[PDB]
């Protein structure tokens, strides 16, 4: 990301693979993120990711 | 995603505002007949009479 001012982007640009694990254990990829904004008050692709799934890792924090 | 896109404040120019029907209460005195549709065929037999 290029900022325009401290609020907003001069250019979002977003990018990289979508993966698939075949039959065979092999994995390719099937579909590339090709994303830009501009200006955005945000990142739809990032955006989406966190409201529809999840890390690969996460920490099991100790109570 | 248009939401997001734009950023929540924007979405204040769409929200249209709309007209609350305050009341009015009116003393509607009797609307007076037009003198030529409804006066004027009457007149020319009750004038002066």
């Amino acid at each position: 990301v290029h900022f325009k001012n401290r609020n907003v982007y001069s250019h979002v640009e977003t990018r990289g693979q979508v993966l698939v694990e075949l039959p065979t254990k092999e994995i390719i990829q099937v579909a590339t993120v090709e994303y830009v904004a501009g200006e955005s008050h945000g990142n739809p692709v990032i955006d989406y990711l966190q409201r529809n799934g999840q890390s690969i890792e996460q920490p099991v924090n100790f109570e | 995603e248009n939401k997001v896109v734009n950023g929540e404040a924007s979405e204040a120019l769409y929200k249209k505002k709309i007209i609350e029907r305050r009341a009015n209460i009116k003393f509607d005195f009797p609307p007076l007949p037009d003198w030529k549709k409804d006066i004027q065929p009457l007149n020319d037999k009750l004038k002066g009479m």
